[PDB]
């Protein structure tokens, strides 16, 4: 179809109205702001009303059906707004979605809102239905490698200027937290209208407010970044993760690269990179965590999750982040 | 003879008596003066900050015969309603008492009927963090296209229980706990208004004591002048802080480690008096050593829950080497671990302290 | 002195308690909400319940000797008092400190209660509408347009009727959407222009509190609430805010092309038509042609259903497909004996009326072909 | 394979009236498990049935005119709900079997069986009150409306009346956690010292209500023992009602 990003639908939103529209993304953010972009021009060319319905195994099909072939009476124009479920749809939600799609005609602006969906989910035959002439839009959130200049970017498009300085501390207490990040960078240009954010002017008015999976905290460990993987591990325990699955994934990835680094002196880190199915993206971090960490920091590691999971187990589970952090700062040497 | 609580008899009626949150209130004039209101309103601080004032205010600030506006005037028929408690259509709501579902949605029921009074129909949720998902969920549904006349007003000490969406719905206010020097100030100011005598020092101690909350600044200016009989020395205020101390681990700690044998034995007759479990002061005890080693293998390893001990804690680390911490650490381990085959614990914590002294 | 004197045989207590139960619930918002309202003042007993969002009053004339007051009591508690006495017996209530002391004969009851101060506030009300019609009006109006209400709607303001209140013709319009639903009534007097959304749930306790009599209806509508009066009993209901679609703009002005048609031969085709009718969009579609009426019934499981009509046209060929339940309740609320109607090709509305009166009206929209 | 211990022949309604007698004094999954049930008691020509759960006694002794060997058995609570459950109001023969472990009732064209509990129950006699000197007697009507009358506004959480017994007039006054009083007065007939003992009026409801007569009669001892309730006509059934501390 016509596959884009914020940056790009607002530009595509002039050339005319679709027939349907897929914000397909993980970000809140730039899902409701290009909800709300098509939804606006929407209104310009004529879309009076709107209608929201969550996708439910409850969901109400014959209403929206019906509204489909719902005229009106006195409004003219009409959208119709899905929000998919966390996990995307599966063969009902998708057949009801190809019988939705064969329902299409001149109005019915329909906008689709939710996750990413899978590669399975990508070849459906609701998907290749609207396969034509439907703009997907993805929202996904900038990663940490990204974010400084996507918040530059942002900056410059509020009419506000930012430093390095406070580029990386918004970064920093706002990271996967990017609608917190928009309300502090529209608080910062409200105190002050100057619009020159200096370093003093930010550290002033944000809190810690970014919100970490365990992945972060793993490849902060294997990039041996101790201060983030502090950081992280006080974020995780603030929204009440729980430990046992930190743990679960720390074992996980420990244990592949205790079996590379035992690996490394008989076969080459590609061809062991490649046997064991690693990610191209962190193949780099990991042969740079292999290259940092020695043999008997792997098994002080080791002992250590073992102690850890030990402790857990046996129901106390009392100062666990304790030991976790003791983890992160051992694997950071 | 009324002698209230200094509390609620002190809370703020406008927003110049706020003391901090500065940007917080530039933000809400700003709002209410130039700006359109934002539908919804979510205030996130620590306990006894302001957040509840802060929204009170604010909903004084939407009901007036003057308008909407920050500073809308005194003793006025909506500011009295709301100061006395017993305006209408001011909803006080606590979440954890409405978690269910079919409550959240009876109380999402009342938005479409009009106010009885004013302008804006006013809820006021405190601790939204607690409500459940489908409370949650149903919340934001009425939050995405509220009535003209209706706002949200939203509290809670930890919001990062709450989902990322709120976000999306409502614009959200972080209230920064208060430091020593503003506590201490309004403090001073509520004694010179009373005719309370005290001294420096006794404010200075109390403010330190409230780790940041004004209420709770407050909750102990009442019991030191309870006990004091007004007058507020500073003795009077340290002794019943002692009464209320509970930082014997750390303090063992320090003597210990500064080979202070009768300190460590007048602190640990001290938590004996307090009736403190020993195995869990002598676990609470290896938390701190070991607390002190990652802190000194690296200064992030510290967080925000030990920020009421932290020069301490960073003066051990600096102060202490490694070998000592691990020589420490493993006393205290087999002492936990002959604990109890000893005889009453109160002497067996006591001589594992003795063997950690021994190390001299 | 400060005690409110109250003496009644249980007769005349028994059923204004019920009345003004209504309102209260399993748990009231506020805590004094869990109770009533009681004043003895003027040779009356005032009963007042209140919900929050409506207030049940009931007024019983007293005769025996009393002392003016106000007390808040408990809802269920009295009630049960009231009820659990034998027959005929004769309640003596009154204020002793903090407490309501009932008696009746050789029983004693002492119950805790509220200041009377303290229930809400039932004042500030300065209706600037007021008006007295007579019962079958007020019961024709939502008769007529009842079904065209939207339920559980994201929009509130379509939840509840408008009374419109302009002029001399006092008018009552719900649209459901789709459907609009209008009627029109003289009362009597002038007065000046309103549009009031009324609740669901204030609409609903109107015909419960509608009865045959020779009662006024006493309406007073202010901006935020209305408010109903028989002569017993009063009640308050709350408004939906939110703006309202202008009926009148909808209606078809231009357009002129009229058909005829009856009621209960409609009213049969229409309900054979819905017996086992579209499973998902349970409408059908109608071909109209110069005096005649076909129309087809179509379902996703191939089965197709054809009749013709006998009616008056005077028009072009036209093609509408409209949903069924619509018409149909428009028909039952319009329950006269031959109805007028236009409708005309493209995007354009069905209206619906009377042949012999102007004073309803229904609009309904087809669905797309 | 049974073995007849005690088999009676007697009119359905009989038993229907004993049980009902005594079904409400029952224990309900209580710690004492010969208390979840009701004995069964045979002497001479009378047929007996006790039911009791630590505050209340229900006994009901009434002739059946057909000698039997004294025994005692103790049916358990679900086996009696069954009876009651199927037993009618008819002139069918009840036909009732007790064997060493198990009960059997031959009912018109329906058989209901069941096991029996094994434990001893307690000697109801030494239960009843021994000194009986004090005595109320009233109509049961008024005495149940009265009662009633003062439950109005008792809890569930907390049921329980005081009575004040004087010259003639009998007063039943009730409290409740909410702190608010009920107070009903009648005109008893009696003759002693004022007096007052505590009891939940739930358990002397359910007296009143098992007893189908025009009037009533209360024998009572002192303020800290049991009270035992009968009919002033008759001694077919006695009740007995622990009071309650204040
Ligand atoms: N910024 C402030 N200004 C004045 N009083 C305050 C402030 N913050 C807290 N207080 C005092 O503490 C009491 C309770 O405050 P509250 O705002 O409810 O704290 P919380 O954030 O925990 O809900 C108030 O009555 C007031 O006396
Ligand atoms: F009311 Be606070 F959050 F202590
Ligand atoms: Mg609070
Ligand atoms: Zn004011």
């Amino acid at each position: 179809m016509i596959r884009l990003y914020p940056e790009q639908l607002r530009a595509q939103l002039n050339e005319g109205l679709r027939a349907a529209y897929l914000l397909l993304g993980n970000d809140p953010l730039l899902l409701q702001e290009s909800q709300d972009a098509v939804r606006q021009v929407a209104a310009a060319q004529g879309f009076e009303e709107h209608h929201t319905f969550s996708i439910d195994p409850n969901t109400d099909w014959n209403a929206i059906f019906s509204l489909c072939q719902a005229m009106s009476l006195f409004a003219s124009r009409q959208t119709l707004l899905l929000l998919l479920p966390e996990n995307g749809p599966n063969a009902a939600i998708n057949e009801q979605l190809l019988t939705l799609t064969g329902l299409l005609h001149d109005d019915l602006l329909l906008i689709v809102r939710g996750n990413k969906l899978s590669k399975a989910q990508e070849n459906a035959a609701w998907f290749t239905a609207l396969a034509n002439r439907s703009v997907q839009v993805t929202c996904q959130t900038p990663e940490q490698a990204q974010l400084p200049r996507w918040v530059a970017a942002r900056a410059k498009q509020l009419n506000l200027e930012l430093d390095d300085a406070a580029n990386q501390v918004l970064c920093y207490c706002y990271e996967g937290n990017l609608l917190a990040l928009a309300q502090a960078l529209e608080r910062l240009s409200l105190l002050w209208p100057d619009g020159k954010l200096t370093l003093p002017r930010v550290e002033q008015a944000v809190n810690d407010a970014a919100h970490f999976t365990p992945f972060h905290w793993v490849d902060a460990l294997l990039m041996g970044k101790s201060k983030r993987a502090l950081h992280i591990l006080q974020q995780l325990r603030l929204e009440g993760s729980e430990p046992v699955i930190l743990l679960r994934t720390l074992q996980r990835e420990l244990l592949l690269l205790v079996n590379l680094k035992r690996q490394s002196a008989h076969t080459p880190l590609r061809a062991l990179f490649d046997k064991h199915r690693v990610w191209q993206n962190r193949r780099g971090m990991m042969g740079e965590a292999l290259n940092r960490l020695s043999q008997t920091q792997l098994r002080q590691a080791v002992q250590l999750l073992t102690r850890t999971e030990l402790t857990l187990k046996q129901d106390y589970g009392q100062s666990v982040w304790a030991e976790l952090e003791g983890l992160s700062l051992l694997l950071c040497h | 003879m009324s002698y209230q609580v200094l509390a609620r008899k002190w809370r703020p009626q406008t927003f110049a008596d706020v003391v901090g949150q500065e940007h917080v209130l530039t933000a809400l004039a700003n709002g209410l003066s130039l700006g359109r209101i934002h539908h919804a309103y979510l205030f996130s601080g620590t306990r006894g900050v302001g957040k509840t004032s802060i929204a009170r205010l604010l909903a004084k600030g939407l009901n007036c015969e003057t308008g909407i506006t920050a500073t809308p005037c005194g003793v006025c028929d909506n500011c009295r309603e709301i100061e006395q408690g017993r305006f209408v259509d001011l909803i006080e709501i606590d979440a954890a008492s409405r978690t269910k579902v079919e409550d959240t949605r009876d109380l999402l029921d009342n938005v479409q009927y009009a106010p009885a009074r004013g302008r804006f129909k006013v809820y006021l949720i405190d601790e939204v963090h607690m409500l459940s998902r489908h409370s949650f969920n149903a919340l934001l549904k009425t939050l995405e296209e509220p009535p003209e006349h209706v706002k949200f007003l939203l509290a809670t000490t930890d919001p990062q229980k709450l989902p990322v969406t709120i976000l999306s719905r409502c614009l959200q206010f972080h209230l920064k706990a208060l430091d020593v020097e503003q506590i201490r100030h309004q403090l001073e100011h509520i004694l010179n208004e009373e005719h309370i005598a005290h001294e420096p020092r006794a404010l200075q101690l109390l403010a330190r004591a409230a780790e940041g909350s004004l209420r709770d600044a407050l909750s102990l200016t009442d019991q030191a002048i309870a006990s004091g009989d007004g007058q507020v020395s500073t003795q009077a205020v340290s002794a019943m802080l002692g009464t209320l101390d509970d930082d014997q681990a750390l303090s063992l700690v320090e003597a210990m480690v500064e080979a202070n044998g009768e300190r460590v034995m007048a602190l640990i007759n001290e938590a004996a008096a307090r009736g403190i479990e020993w195995e869990a002061l002598l676990v609470e005890m290896l938390g701190l050593l070991h607390r002190i080693a990652m802190v000194q293998l690296s200064p992030a390893a510290l967080g925000n829950d030990m920020a009421a001990i932290e020069l301490r804690m960073r003066e051990l680390a600096r102060t202490i080497p490694p070998t000592d911490i691990q020589l420490y650490y493993q006393t205290l381990l087999i002492g936990r671990k002959e604990l109890p085959y000893a005889p009453d614990r109160r002497m067996g914590v006591e001589m594992t302290l003795l063997r950690a002294l021994a190390f001299h | 002195g400060p005690h409110m004197k109250f003496t009644v045989e249980r007769e005349h207590l028994l059923k204004p308690l019920q009345q003004v139960s209504g309102p209260l619930g399993g748990r009231p918002t506020l805590p004094i909400l869990g109770n009533l309202l009681l004043q003895v003042a003027d040779g009356t007993l005032s009963l007042t319940g209140t919900d929050l969002e409506m207030e049940m009053v009931a007024r019983v004339a007293l005769v025996q000797p009393h002392e003016p007051g106000a007390t808040t009591v408990p809802a269920r508690k009295f009630f049960d008092i009231c009820r659990g006495l034998p027959e005929g017996a004769e309640i003596a209530v009154q204020l002793e400190g903090e407490r309501m002391l009932v008696r009746s004969g050789r029983s004693r009851f002492s119950l805790s209660t509220l200041p009377a101060a303290d229930f809400p506030n039932l004042d500030d009300w300065q209706s600037e509408v007021e008006f007295t019609l007579p019962q079958a009006t007020m019961k024709r109006l939502i008769e007529a347009t009842q079904f065209s209400m939207a339920h559980q709607d994201v929009r509130y303001y379509l939840n509840g009727m408008l009374f419109e209140t302009e002029g001399e013709e006092l008018r009552t319009v719900a649209t459901d959407g789709h459907r609009l639903a209008v009627c029109s009534m003289p009362i009597g007097q002038s007065l000046p222009s309103h549009s009031v959304i009324v609740p669901r749930k204030g609409v609903i306790e109107l015909m419960r509190m509608l009865d045959g009599g020779d009662n006024p209806l006493r309406v007073q509508i202010g901006s935020n609430n209305i408010r109903a009066h028989v002569g017993d009993f009063i009640f308050t209901s709350k408004l939906v805010d939110g703006r309202f679609p202008d009926y009148r703009r909808v209606l078809p002005k231009n357009p002129d092309k009229h058909l005829e048609a009856g009621c209960d031969l409609l009213k049969q085709a229409f309900a054979r038509a819905a017996i086992l009718s579209n499973e998902k969009f349970r409408g059908v579609r109608l071909y109209v042609s110069e005096n005649q009426l076909k129309i087809t019934a179509n379902n996703p499981e191939q089965e197709e259903a054809e009749e013709i009509l006998d009616v008056t046209y005077s028009g072009a060929e036209m093609e509408i497909g409209f949903n069924v339940s619509y018409v149909l309740d428009v028909l039952n609320a319009l329950k006269c004996e031959n109805v007028r109607m236009m409708l005309t090709d493209s995007v354009s509305s069905v209206q619906i009326e009377d042949a012999a009166s102007q004073s309803a009206a229904y609009v309904v929209m087809p669905m797309r072909l």
